[PDB]
């Protein structure tokens, strides 16, 4: 029963500015096998669909601004947003795919 | 272009059923895993389950949290993936994705469907 803590629940910052978000995991989410960390992060605006960000820690999904950046391993990630943009508001999950999936609890973002 | 669309949602009673449909298209159905994620109003995202592709052999997987009562099958001629939902907390957005083991994730996402629940 894999549990993944993101901190802080929510936070605030004025558009341009940088910020980062913690993900941990009760438990290591690194395959020795192909040594890939089977987490993800998801951006969900305010009454939208979820979508995907990041896969595999580090990778950036296409299309994504590289302003997003993800990060750490085993049970410690960080999701960094370098010089946040007005559409960036919105929840970002993580989740652990390393059995099954798993989501953490989001972090939500807003910009004033 | 990718697509999924899921319909079936409105207005029911605990205990009761209902069928949550996936509609696809963009991609080789087969080929992808296809899980069933929901979200009840202002709260997390909660993965259910989902059922593994052509290679995998098509075999389900569930959370503790919905395994039994909730099923989930797909149509290989049609690409339209289902979510037979069987018997309060039940409540909430229900989002279709594409997934599988070559990214680890959800790459894609329906426009969910609202299920509520009122005597
Ligand atoms: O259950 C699966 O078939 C699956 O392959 C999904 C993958 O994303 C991965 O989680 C895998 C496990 O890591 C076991 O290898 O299970
Ligand atoms: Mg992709």
């Amino acid at each position: 029963d894999i549990v993944l803590t993101q901190s802080p629940s929510s936070l605030a910052v004025s558009a341009g500015e940088r910020v980062t978000m913690s993900c941990k995991s009760s438990q290591s989410l690194f395959k020795s096998r192909n040594q890939k960390n089977y987490l993800a992060w998801y951006q969900q605006k305010p009454g939208q669909s979820p979508k995907l960000l990041i896969y595999w820690a580090s990778t950036r999904e296409s299309g994504v601004p590289d302003r997003f950046t993800g990060s750490g391993s085993g049970t410690d990630f960080t999701l960094t947003i370098n010089g946040v943009q007005a559409e960036d508001l919105a929840v970002y999950y993580c989740k652990q795919s390393y059995n099954l999936r798993t989501f953490g609890g989001g972090t939500k973002l807003e910009l004033k | 272009e990718v697509k999924l669309v899921e319909s079936g949602g409105g207005l029911v009673q605990p205990g009761g059923s209902l069928r949550l449909s996936c509609a696809t298209s963009g991609f080789t159905f087969t080929d992808y895993y296809m899980s069933w994620v929901r979200q009840p109003p202002g709260k997390a995202l909660e993965w259910l389950g989902f059922i593994r592709n052509k290679a995998k052999g098509y075999t389900v997987e569930y959370s503790a949290s919905v395994k039994g009562r909730f099923t989930i099958s797909r149509d290989n001629s049609q690409s339209i993936l289902y979510l037979q939902m069987n018997t309060a907390e039940d409540s909430a957005t229900y989002y279709c994705a594409r997934d599988g083991y070559y990214v680890d994730a959800m790459d894609y996402w329906g426009q969910g469907t609202s299920v509520t629940v009122s005597s």
